[PDB]
């Protein structure tokens, strides 16, 4: 089959330099003019930056001069001033050029940190510029004389050296020398040599050097391109509408700075030609030569020599690289952002009444919205004769269409989105409900996910056209389909605020009510007893249920019985669906206690039961707590009446320290340390009072005197059951309220002894202006580190996606609960959920197998887990798994929205980071900076050393600035010795055996160090523990996951020690290495597989090295990369989400994981 | 100490190491250096702390 | 505000508010991200080709919004497709190789 | 309306996948080409291929051995026509 | 040293020239009338240069040129 010619849809891409022949195929004419416009007519003159016979017509399918105005004349080319008619479009795509006099350097490529030129010839770069200004001489190809090839010469050496030499000899100066120097090279001949002189000479400087360059050349001339191309013959010109001279309103007119600079190089380029017919002397003919150098390269990137300004206007003028890099830090127009058609925003409110897959649209928002829709829709069933009568329809708003939208809206999801996209819940799908009003309506339980206020936030639209949008959005991005947090598969659809002071206020009992101790047939005459005003909502009472429980096998069992109960939670049982218990909704239900029967509704009922319950729970919420008439008073706030009594003695402690100092039996500053410690215990014992009374202090009467039970107080009850408000504030609210900082850092040791329920006078309200100034800063700040971090993270991860079913390995890492020095700062039960086993494990006796091999281990089976005694399990990691280039299902774990195992194509190491990510505004060395550094790798300020090598160490040599340590293995060589500093107190005993890795000294440790010497399990386990101690010590909760993929991205490359195939000390994939070694293991050589060192490369160092230059234009420094690319030809074969997203095609990932892979194996096959 | 890392000696020496500073690369003149050092902090002109 | 298919920008093309009838909402980076944590390809392939950056797909999508065809002939977007003329009018050969 | 998937996701197991098939078949029955299997509420395309993936009727196994059927039944047709192009020779 | 920026190079570069006499502007026109001079004597030693102008000149009474095209005028 003839394979092809015309468009085709294309594979990768391809980046080199440009020959001038290269660059004169997409020029269709050299601009010989600085003329744009005609300055009357308006009419582009002919051979300019702006030209109808270059480029293209001005108008679509007209001829210049006028004379073919016909939309059939088309191919022709006009016999007047040749112009082919044909679209206007052809004037943004066509290019052109110029011939250049004199040679130029590429700017790219004379200032670009490792100048290429420079490195490419061996020559310094002081040098280059020196010879390209004519400030001196330069020899090229010196033959045998007296001198050296690259040897720099000045007026008089020359002419000297021309007075001895007058052939055999060579030397040039400008940018023809250079030119001159490059297109002579033979790479191959010092290829050959540089083999050679690697061989034979042994120092470290000589060959490391030496095998650094070889590699560069071999690698320039693998790439195809010639030397020559660094320097400019012919300088093409960007099409005209790229750079357009468009009118504006009053008549004035507006272009891009690129005519400025484009214009400037045409002017001295043409200038230069007349001065060499004129035959000018050479001090003349030079400088314009020097000026166009650096007209072309102001053209090119402006701001590497001079910086020229634009005409009239100080800001200097933006050039090609300064429109290639965009701006807004690194910024390529798909990563800033990009303008949207049929999408919509607005201010958002609450609409309780919605079932939590819907969302409240505005009439007039869906009207515009759907408006295509609309037109087809409306001419479909022929209430429209035309398309252009559909518009005037709904332009009149006829009433018939307000139906017809009714129709297009239906099935028709859309996309909801807020200002901070955090995680991938920061969009959700729902569907439309017509709403009248201006404003968008929300679903409440929504508002946790999108982390959404109602005190003016404003929410975006999208509308999923396609098909396939539609299914996505609706099996995907669909509300429903999101219960649980990616982070943790803990339910995010948890109810907020009112509702669980609703449910709270429900089931809750006080000591006598109306009711008490009677007994009712079941939960509808319990409702019909309450609401008939018969029975408190709250009163202890015995009530028959009957419960359910599908503990069978796949089968509801049920039984009856008197429960001793409420009224309350008899009414509300009503809605717990099937095989729950009862017990679940006997306790007192707090927002903690409410999120866990969701989460056993899910983990037993399955997804459709959790989803209506959760809706019912929150309708139920609202209609209760607003029936209670929870409302908040000011004598709602309890002070202790033993408040001014502690301040009082508290008050003495001070003056006695005081007294103490005056008579100088105690020192400044352990006064100031004594005086603070006792105002800060007083404040503590003042929390403790109103703690005590706003609890307890309800005291009341059944049947006999007195008893006492937890209080009903408003505030009390709202802080307690989780709804709003906590100890602290509360704290802040009736006891007094601690003791500031001033701003360096230091602590007034004269609290606040007032609060908000009294009067704050000037000093406290001013004291406290501070600690709010800084709380208000150091949030807003919070949020860019946290975001920072985020980017930072997705360009780490992002092309990690589940790609193979099982790879297939026992490989895993030991979980056992943390056991942090008191009990448990978190169970086993936890860390090994919804992950899979390594292999099959034991009961205290054996060949009884409870889990077999690799099984995803859910809440039964590590209940099961539980019921045995059994500490620890082994298992599976994304950081351990055997595929490359990807992670296999197997294993990475179930988690996801959905309890069943990771799909096949989902990209997981996305919402990784975004799974790190989101939390990172509650974090408060330690912090986020900690983490920060965590995931840098960045070594400490003062760390510790480890053991290089096992065995019985001593001290050795003497005082330095180190005094040696010498290492002494039992069987095997001594020879190491490390230098440690002795000024650093030691820890390792001088007479004792240290295992590598133990405590030579102390202090945190470069996790380098703890992949090096204790490996890599261990190295993965000090990342993961201590991120998880800094996010859980602020009650963060993030599976070990992420952060493992997190790490496995930082260990993607690694550096060899043997040989046999590639070079020894190369920094390079693992996946790469460990493929190739067990492809070496067997065939090729029998084995000559090498050996490597597993390397720690930090998130922002990992996320330099990417295959695809595309993907690193986007987020890295463009101008570099695009060059640094350049030079080696490297083809970008696409395969990552980034390129794929910048060229406009389907994500290979997810949905687009079939195209794909049906593409990818297709390709380099058959 | 301050005298020993000083590169000059005399009025004009450290008037040249002062104008070559403030505008470098072009050739220092006597007339220059005195012009622009009293036109800088000593010049009613350009200089007013009010 | 509402935005269905409105004016354009000359230089590239994107949506744009001319009329005061307004340019549509800023699909971002973080935006993009979270389209790629769901399995949403045709999404987002959707949001940054044809309603926004493609000069054909835009059209001949509406067309099959009101044939009452729901699909997308997507093609390359302007955006890249500029990018790659600004890269080429330096002395760089990009190229779009193979089929 | 079709509230949650999780059945359809049931039946087809990738999820991904399943937006592919629904697809596929909600445009045999958007382009004009087929009917539903399956009483029509109003449901649009949409949601009436994600009823035929739940009631296991509907997947990329059925669609691509019809397609392939449809294929041969059109061959059966154009079989006088195309070896009427003999003049090849 | 060299700062860069061309202008400087150039100034740099023509202040190495140093400033004409009165008597060395003459001097140098006289050089250059000697120089001139000589070729166009060389053109009056050459046949074809002569008959060449013969020919133009039949030409431009038979009206295929004008006098503008060949000559500025004489001396006259
Ligand atoms: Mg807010
Ligand atoms: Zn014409
Ligand atoms: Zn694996």
């Amino acid at each position: 089959l003839k394979a092809q010619t015309k468009t085709e849809e294309f594979d990768a891409i391809k980046i080199a330099l440009a020959s001038p022949d290269m660059i004169r195929s997409w020029s269709f004419g050299e601009v010989k003019k600085p003329e744009t416009i005609n300055y009357r007519t308006f009419k582009p003159e002919r051979d300019g930056l702006f030209c109808a016979r270059i480029f293209g017509p001005v108008k679509d399918y007209e001829c210049l001069c006028g004379k073919y105005k016909r939309l059939k004349h088309r191919g022709v080319i006009c016999e007047k001033c040749g112009v082919e008619v044909t679209q206007t479009k052809v004037r943004r795509e066509r290019m052109g050029h110029i011939e250049l006099a004199s040679p130029t350097a590429h700017i790219w490529f004379l200032k670009s940190l490792p100048s290429r030129i420079g490195l490419l010839l061996d020559m310094p770069l002081r040098d280059i510029e020196r010879v390209l200004y004519f400030e001196s001489y330069v020899v090229i190809e010196g033959g045998m004389t007296n001198l050296e090839r690259q040897q720099i010469l000045t007026e008089e050496q020359y002419l000297d050296a021309l007075e001895e030499f007058g052939d055999e000899f060579d030397a040039k100066m400008g940018a023809e020398a250079i030119q001159a120097l490059l297109k002579s090279m033979d790479l191959e001949q010092e290829c050959e040599q540089l083999r050679e002189e690697l061989n034979e000479t042994n120092s470290e400087t000589k060959r490391k050097k030496l095998t650094k360059r070889i590699k560069l050349l071999e690698a320039f001339v693998q790439s195809g391109n010639k030397p020559e191309w660094m320097i400019l013959t012919v300088l093409p010109v960007l099409p005209p509408d790229l750079r357009p001279l468009v009118p504006l309103d009053g008549g004035r007119f507006a272009t891009s700075d690129l005519n400025d600079l484009y214009r400037r190089v045409i002017n001295r380029n043409n200038r230069l030609k007349r001065l060499l017919d004129l035959a000018a002397p050479d001090i003349i003919v030079r400088n314009e030569k020097r000026m166009l150098q650096e007209a072309v390269d102001a053209l090119l990137d402006n701001g590497r020599r001079g910086r020229a300004i634009t005409g009239s206007n100080k800001r200097p003028l933006k050039s090609l690289a300064d429109m290639i890099k965009g701006k807004q830090g690194r910024f390529r127009q798909n990563l800033l952002g990009k303008r949207v058609d049929y999408s919509g925003r607005s201010v958002i409110t609450v609409g309780p009444y919605l079932r939590l897959h819907q969302c409240g649209l505005p009439k007039k928002m869906a009207l515009e919205l759907f408006k295509p829709f609309i037109y087809g829709k409306l001419e479909l069933r022929g209430l429209a004769t035309t398309i252009k009568a559909a518009k005037k329809m709904v332009e009149r708003e006829e009433a018939v269409v307000w139906d017809i939208l009714d129709e297009v809206i239906r099935e028709h999801p859309v996309l909801l989105n807020r200002a901070p996209t955090l995680h991938r819940l920061g969009i959700q799908a729902f569907e439309p409900v017509l709403i009248e009003g201006k404003a968008i309506q929300l679903h409440p339980l929504v508002c946790a996910a999108y982390n959404a206020d109602f005190d003016g936030d404003q929410m975006a639209v999208h509308v999923p056209l396609t098909l396939e949008a539609q299914l996505e959005a609706r099996a995907l991005m669909m509300s429903t389909n999101n219960i649980l947090s990616p982070a943790n598969g803990e339910p995010i659809i948890v109810p907020s605020q009112d509702v669980v002071l609703g449910l709270y206020y429900m089931t809750r009992d006080c000591v006598n009510a109306k009711g008490e101790g009677m007994v009712l047939t079941g939960p509808k005459e319990a409702e019909r007893l309450y609401r008939s005003g018969l029975a408190s909502l709250h009163a202890r009472v015995k009530v028959r249920i009957t419960e359910y429980e599908k503990d069978a096998n796949g089968e509801l069992v049920a039984k009856t019985s008197l429960k001793d109960t409420t009224v309350g939670r008899a009414i509300l049982w009503m809605i717990v669906p099937k095989g729950l218990p009862y017990s679940i909704v006997n306790q007192a239900l707090g927002k903690k206690a409410i999120s866990k029967m969701l989460n056993t509704c899910y983990r037993i009922l399955g997804l459709k039961p959790t989803v209506i319950f959760a809706d019912q729970i929150m309708y139920t919420g609202f209609a209760y707590a607003a029936r209670s008439g929870a409302s908040v008073g000011i004598d709602d706030m309890v002070i202790p009446e033993k408040k001014h009594e502690i301040i009082s003695e508290a008050e003495a402690e001070v003056a006695e320290i005081q007294e103490q100092f005056q008579s100088g039996l105690v020192t400044a500053g352990e006064r100031y340390n004594k005086v603070i410690d006792i105002w800060a215990a007083a404040n503590d014992r003042v929390s403790k009072a109103m703690m005590d009374n706003l609890q307890t202090e309800t005291v009341i009467n059944r049947d006999g005197q007195e008893e006492k039970q937890v209080s009903f107080n408003s505030i009390y009850m709202m802080a307690d059951s989780g709804a709003r408000g906590s100890a602290a504030q509360i704290r802040q609210l009736a006891g007094m309220r601690g003791l500031m900082a001033k701003p360096d850092g230091s602590i007034i040791e004269t609290p606040i002894t007032a609060n908000f329920r009294e009067g704050l006078n000037v000093l406290q309200y001013f004291i406290s202006t501070h600690g709010a100034r800084k709380g208000l800063a150091d949030t807003a700040l919070k949020t860019a580190n946290s975001g920072y971090l985020t980017r930072r993270l997705v360009d780490v991860a992002q092309d990690l996606v589940v790609t193979e079913d099982d790879c297939g390995t026992h490989e895993g890492i030991m979980m056992t609960p943390v056991i942090e020095g008191g009990d448990v700062k978190e169970p086993l039960r936890d860390r090994v959920l919804g992950r899979v086993t390594a292999e099959d494990v034991l009961k205290p006796g054996t060949a009884d197998i409870l889990v077999p091999r690799n099984t995803l281990l859910h809440e039964q089976w590590c209940d099961l887990l539980e019921e045995n005694s059994v500490d620890a399990v082994k298992v599976r990691s994304v950081v351990s798994c055997d595929t490359d280039f990807g992670v296999c299902a197997h294993c990475y774990g179930r988690d996801l929205a959905r309890g069943h195992i990771i799909n096949k194509g989902e990209a997981i190491g996305v919402i990784a980071a975004q799974s790190i990510g989101e939390p990172g505004t509650q974090l408060t060395t330690g912090g986020l900076p900690r983490v920060a550094d965590l995931f840098e790798a960045r070594r400490p300020k003062e760390p510790a050393i480890l053991a290089e090598i096992s065995g019985i160490v001593s001290f050795g040599k003497e005082t330095k600035g180190k005094r040696r340590l010498v290492i002494t293995p039992v069987d095997g060589s001594d020879p190491y010795e490390e230098m440690i500093p002795k000024w650093r107190q030691l820890n390792v005993f001088e007479g004792e055996r240290v295992e590598r890795g133990d405590v030579i000294s102390d202090g945190p440790e470069a996790p380098h160090d703890i992949l090096r010497l204790r490996g890599v399990h261990a190295v993965t386990r000090y990342i993961v523990n201590e991120v998880q101690d800094v996010y859980r010590l602020q009650g963060v909760k993030i599976n070990d996951k992420h952060i493992e993929v997190i790490v496995r991205q930082m260990l993607r490359k690694a550096t060899i020690v043997n040989a046999g195939s590639s070079d020894f000390l190369e920094g390079e994939q693992v996946e790469y290495s460990r493929v190739k070694i067990a492809n070496r293991e067997l065939e090729a050589n029998g084995k000559v597989g090498a050996t490597y060192s597993r390397d720690l490369l930090g998130i922002t160092k990992a996320s330099l090295a990417t295959e695809s230059f595309i993907s690193a234009a986007s987020f890295q420094e463009t101008t570099r990369v695009l060059t640094e690319a350049a030079v080696a030809g490297k083809r970008d074969e696409l395969r990552g989400l980034k390129e794929n997203v910048i060229v406009g095609r389907l994500i290979p990932a997810g949905t687009g994981y079939a195209y794909h892979q049906d593409r990818m194996r297709r390709r380099a096959a058959g | 100490e301050t005298l020993r890392v000083d590169p000059t000696n005399d009025r004009l020496s450290a008037l040249v190491e002062i104008y070559r500073m403030m505008r470098p690369g072009e050739p220092p003149t006597r007339e220059a250096a005195e012009s622009l050092f009293e036109n800088l902090f000593f010049s009613e002109d350009r200089y007013d702390l009010s | 505000h509402a935005r269905s298919t409105g004016s354009y920008s000359l230089v590239t093309q994107q949506p744009l508010g001319g009329k005061a009838q307004f340019g549509g909402q800023r699909f971002g980076e973080m935006e993009v991200w979270a389209l790629e944590a769901y399995g949403a390809a045709y999404t987002l392939q959707e949001m940054l080709t044809v309603k926004s950056d493609d000069v054909n797909g835009r059209t001949k999508m509406y067309k099959n919004i009101v044939d009452g065809n729901h699909q997308m002939e997507p093609g390359m977007p302007e955006s890249f497709n500029v990018l790659l003329k600004e890269i080429r009018s330096l002395g760089i050969n990009i190229e779009l190789e193979d089929e | 309306a079709r509230v949650t998937v999780q059945d359809a996701v049931e039946k087809i197991g990738n999820r991904f996948d399943l937006v592919l098939v629904a697809a596929r078949r909600a445009r045999q029955m958007q382009v004009g080409g087929k009917d539903p299997l399956v009483p029509e509420e109003n449901d649009k395309t949409t949601v009436i291929a994600l009823r035929e993936i739940e009631e296991g009727l509907i997947n990329n196994q059925i669609l691509d051995v019809r397609e392939r059927q449809e294929q041969q039944e059109q061959e059966a047709a154009e079989l006088q026509a195309v070896t009427a192009i003999a003049e090849g020779r | 040293g060299r700062t860069t920026d061309p202008v400087r190079m150039y100034m740099r570069e023509m202040g190495t020239v140093e400033l004409l006499t009165r008597e060395g502007e003459i001097d140098i026109a006289k050089r250059i009338e000697d120089g001139i001079n000589q070729v166009q004597c060389s053109v009056a030693e050459y046949p074809e240069a002569i008959t060449y102008l013969l020919e133009q000149y039949d030409r431009v009474e038979a009206e295929e040129a004008r006098l503008s095209d060949l000559i500025t005028g004489f001396v006259d």
